[PDB]
DNA sequence: TCGCCCCCCTTCGGTGCTTTGCACCGAAGGGGGGC
């Protein structure tokens, strides 16, 4: 084969990101994986005269107990040329979110049969560390389409359509969406008749080279106001500040007549009887909260953002938007490990589920705003990561003023 | 001899040419020592004469060696380094003796003149051009270039490491049960072979290094304990640091104090309880390294405490993979922590300390979480796993923290251990307002241009107060308003502010702060019995908040 | 009058916020130690 010419974006240099420490089991796994890859010519040993580097680590899944090597090419992807500017990018199908059940398959290995442009390989270097720094790091670069590089699905694009044709041929209403190294494959078949055709796809994929998702239950959780029939000054203050915030999202919500029920310098536990003009305002704004907002539409030229709040008892609320206060989706993720004693696990799993939903719904992951200290996240997240992709994220520290989403 | 290893190609940064800088004066002893190496270097092909077509130049010097007889040559390549391509450094960290296992037979070897046995890219040599001056000006200099890795060049350490790795790998794969710690040219070689076969393996390794041009002189071939290694001393059953000598001085400069704190930090890996908070405070707000700084009374005490700790003999032990690692932390005060890592009681693998202040406002529970994180990372680096923790915090306390704090947080498997002072929450905010307690509506405003402001309150019991403030900010006046309400209320209070800022700081339950004003608020929160803290949006005419807002106006 | 790596402590400067200072963060200064 002859390679495709690839470029970084104008004025950008390749990645230069330090390797972080790894446990014994992950270092041994990487050493086993890479030496086999080196023997098959998929990677090459390089030295320190290549000035580029990207962190590497490994994950092992809940029901495939072999290690998967994972290279965090987030920085490399950010600097790589667009492939819709070369228009070899993949289109997202609006059918996938409508399906009964969607199974994720890791088809990363198909990339290893296509060589990478000789002049772009240096940008793909990574370094395996050493327990107790017994040796210097050991460095490799790829000779083929790397797992995790955004250009690999685009270059391999024309070929996956060829390998897929007979399947989508024979099953015209199964929908298959490539995202990075993953195939998202949905159908309306019964819970276990769907599974067997997933096995059929595996065999056709094998002839050359997670769990079941249910999009119907991805219930949206809207803003809700409490129901009491005794209401204190404090109850009405917390309700007025909550709707005042929601006035930035919705239209025609007002507070001045719930607002004057508290006129005067009152005690926070005094019980204010509700005006009929207050019940006028309240049952009114309840129903605006009841249905979605009008005028919010997805725009593919802009990025997706996701915000998460810890609510406790293992509940986690989230919003996905592109423009502030124009949420494309609000929701609530629920823990289920059973021990229910680990916030970092719950949050890491919530990020995977939210990002999964974005791929199914819009075709790409959002940039997360994570309610956690950077260094707490960094100490523990990889122990819980199970996806072959990694989303962009930043770290935020905003206390709740309102418990808007609860 | 020079290795027949292939050279690693090296480039200048794009656009740049090589250095062109004239040479300076050195002493007579320096010229003779340098000429002996220079004439010998040319004899062994380390350098070659050049002349005037080569337009580049760089200046040269020498420095004394810990082996007192020898002299070490260095050329000042600061300019060439600036123009040389970036390298990805492969030395990721420093091996630690607590990460060694017990070994039956141990050897330590050193490669002599290691840089000078690794050849340099042919096309790159012309940029290493230099001149040797002999005295002041009897002659000008003769010109040489390097055929090998020069000392002082940005790329030399990495091309030595890469070269050493290539030469060692055959021997490593052929003897998987021989530990080789490779740091620069220093080789630690341990094994569970009887001394007879062990020494067969060593000479076999040494003869492999010599074929590739790395000689190992007997002078630096250690074969009996105690081995000198990486600044430590390795015995069969234990290890020590080489002696740490602290400055003792009548009058201290900033630079002196900086050297002392560095020594103490080095000592902390094996001496438990070391503290540097009061000595480092003296470095703050200073302006010259030669400025004399008098020790405060607190810094004298802390110094004396450390000096008592250092007069005691200490040792670490080696790692037993068949046992768990255990990490215990104690609290020392003013944001300082110390820790020990061990496998059997009273037999420390190592110690250390954590004492960073992260943020302007924090509490002991956050900092304890940070110390845990530092220890977890350190254990991964040295042993490849995290330890089990023994922590002076009750499960009730931690559980109160991660349910009332809004950020995700965690600590791994840990056992409570009762070593006061315990880590505590110093107050908790009520989740509901308090019946019978007074209700304060607080607010403060400042004028951004003016820098003048007021803080005040109104209450459900009919109380009011306005205080003028000078040289303040918007955020300070809000903090001040909360200060006043805590000051004039009883042991139980309900407070309503319109400052998301102030609510945000206080809801995180801080117990220390870089701000004297926030610290004052903290002491008042600790003295209260119950406090409920509520927010409302400003300027929406809300009962209470609107009355005070107007009062502050 | 040198190079490369790790660590700590202090300082400084850039970024972003429904900001007008404030809090965060990384880099660069000093020190320790290694070869
Ligand atoms: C680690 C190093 C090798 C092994 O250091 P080394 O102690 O084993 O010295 P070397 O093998 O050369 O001589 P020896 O083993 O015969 O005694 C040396 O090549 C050079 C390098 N190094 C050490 N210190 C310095 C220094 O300050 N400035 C520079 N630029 N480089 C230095
Ligand atoms: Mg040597």
């Amino acid at each position: 084969i002859e390679t495709v010419p690839v470029k970084l974006k104008p004025g950008m240099d390749g990645p230069k990101v330090k390797q972080w420490p790894l446990t014994e089991e992950k270092i041994k796994a990487l050493v086993e994986i890479c030496t086999e890859m080196e023997k098959e010519g998929k990677i090459s040993k390089i030295g320190p005269e290549n000035p580029y580097n990207t962190p590497v680590f490994a994950i092992k899944k809940k029901d495939s107990t072999k290690w998967r090597k994972l290279v965090d090419f987030r920085e490399l992807n950010k600097r790589t040329q667009d492939f819709w500017e070369v228009q070899l990018g993949i289109p997202h199908p609006a059918g996938l979110k409508q399906k009964k059940s969607v199974t994720v398959l890791d088809v990363g290995d198909a990339y290893f049969s296509v060589p990478l442009d000789k002049d772009f390989r240096k940008y793909t270097a990574f370094t395996i560390p050493s327990i107790n720094n017994e040796t210097p790091g050991i460095r490799y670069q790829y000779n083929v389409l790397p797992q995790g590089w955004k250009g690999s699905p685009a270059i391999f694009q024309s070929s996956m359509t060829k390998i897929l044709e007979p399947f989508r041929k024979q099953n015209p209403d199964i929908v298959i969406y490539q995202y990075m190294d993953d195939l998202y494959v949905g159908s309306d078949l019964e819970i276990g008749q769907h599974r067997t055709k997933i096995e059929e796809l595996r065999q056709h994929l094998l002839r050359w080279g997670g769990y079941e998702l249910h999009p119907d239950k991805w219930t949206v959780q809207p803003i809700v106001l409490p129901e009491k029939d005794s209401w204190t000054v404090n109850d009405i203050q917390k309700l007025v500040g909550k709707l005042n915030w929601a006035s930035q999202i919705y239209a025609g919500i007002k507070v001045r007549q719930l607002s004057k029920l508290l006129r005067g310098t009152k005690a926070l536990t005094e019980v204010v009887p509700l005006t009929e003009e207050a019940e006028l305002e309240l049952a009114e704004n309840r129903e605006i909260l009841k249905e979605p907002v009008h005028g919010v539409y997805y725009d593919p030229s802009k990025d997706l953002i996701a915000e998460i709040q810890k609510q406790g008892q293992g509940q986690w609320t989230y919003q996905i938007y592109q423009e502030p206060f124009k949420n494309l989706k609000t929701g609530k993720y629920a823990r289920m490990k059973g021990a229910h004693t680990n916030d970092v696990k719950q949050l890491t799993e919530a990020v995977q589920k939210i990002a999964t939903e974005s791929i199914v719904i819009w075709g790409k992951t959002p940039k997360f705003k994570l309610p956690i200290q950077k260094e707490t996240w960094e100490a523990w997240w990889t122990e819980y990561w199970q996806a072959t992709w990694i989303p962009e994220w930043e770290f935020v520290n905003t206390p709740p003023l309102v418990k808007l989403w609860y | 001899p020079i290795s027949p290893i292939e050279t690693v190609p090296v480039k200048l940064k794009p656009g740049m040419d090589g250095p062109k800088v004239k040479q300076w004066p050195l002493t007579e002893e320096k010229i003779k020592a340098l000429v002996e190496i220079c004439t010998e270097m040319e004899k062994e092909g380390k350098i070659s004469k050049i002349g005037p077509e080569n337009p580049y130049n760089t200046p040269v010097f020498a420095i004394k060696k810990k082996d007192s007889t020898k002299w070490r040559k260095l050329v000042d390549f600061r300019e060439l380094n600036k123009r040389t391509q970036d390298f990805w450094e492969v030395q990721l960290g420093i091996p630690h003796p607590a990460g060694l296992k017990q070994k039956k037979s141990v050897t330590v070897l050193d490669v002599s003149a290691a840089f000078y046995s690794v050849p340099l890219d042919k096309d790159f040599r012309k940029y290493t051009a230099f001149t040797i001056p002999s005295i002041n000006n009897e002659t000008p200099g003769i010109r040489y270039q390097y055929n090998v890795l020069p000392m002082g060049w940005k790329g030399s350490p990495a091309l030595l490491q890469s070269s050493m790795t290539k030469i060692l790998e055959p021997f490593r794969k052929q003897n998987p049960d021989i530990v080789i710690y490779q740091y620069m040219d220093d080789l630690y070689v341990g094994s569970d072979l009887e001394i007879g076969q062990h020494r067969t393996k060593i000479e076999e390794l040494r003869q492999h290094l010599l074929r590739w041009g790395f000689t190992t002189p007997d002078k630096k071939h250690q074969k009996e304990p105690p081995f000198l290694w990486m600044g430590y001393e390795l015995h069969p059953d234990k290890w020590t640091v080489q002696p740490i000598v602290l400055p003792e001085k009548d009058s201290w400069t900033v630079n002196d104090i900086q050297k002392l704190v560095g020594k103490l930090n080095w000592a902390s890996q094996i001496y438990a309880g070391i503290k540097v908070r009061q000595l480092s405070k003296l470095l703050r707000g200073t302006k010259a390294l030669t400025e004399v700084v008098p020790l405060t009374e607190e810094a004298e005490l802390e110094l004396a405490e450390n000096r008592e700790i250092l007069k005691e003999p200490v040792h670490g032990v080696y790692y037993d993979p068949s046992k768990d690692l255990i990490a215990e932390i104690q609290k020392q005060g003013q944001g300082q922590w110390t820790y020990q890592i061990y496998q059997e009681p009273f037999k420390n693998l190592k110690t250390g300390k954590y004492a960073r202040m992260k943020g302007a406002h924090t509490n002991d529970v956050k900092q304890l979480t940070e110390a845990v994180q530092k220890i977890a990372t350190e254990s991964i680096v040295i042993w490849g796993k995290t330890p089990k923790f023994k922590l002076p915090i009750q499960k009730e306390t931690w559980e109160a923290w991660w349910t009332e704090y809004w950020q995700a947080t965690w600590i791994p498997e840990w056992e409570f251990v009762n070593t006061p002072p315990l880590v505590k929450l110093w107050y908790q905010l009520e989740k509901e307002p308090i019946i019978g307690a007074e209700t304060f509506y607080v607010d403060g405003a400042a004028n951004r241009e003016t820098k003048l402001g007021k803080a005040g309150y109104v209450t459900d019991r009919g109380r009011q107060k306005v205080v003028p403030l000078t040289d303040t900010t918007n955020q300070k006046t809000e903090l001040q308003a909360i200060h006043l309400a805590l000051q004039d209320s009883g042991l139980e209070v309900n407070i309503v502010t319109d400052s998301q800022y102030a609510l945000g700081i206080i809801q995180a339950q801080p117990d220390k702060s870089e701000s004297e004003l926030v610290s004052q608020i903290i002491e008042q929160l600790i003295k209260k019995e119950k406090v409920y803290l509520a927010w409302v949006p400003a300027h929406k005419g809300i009962g209470g908040n609107e009355q005070v807002d107007k009062l502050v106006s």
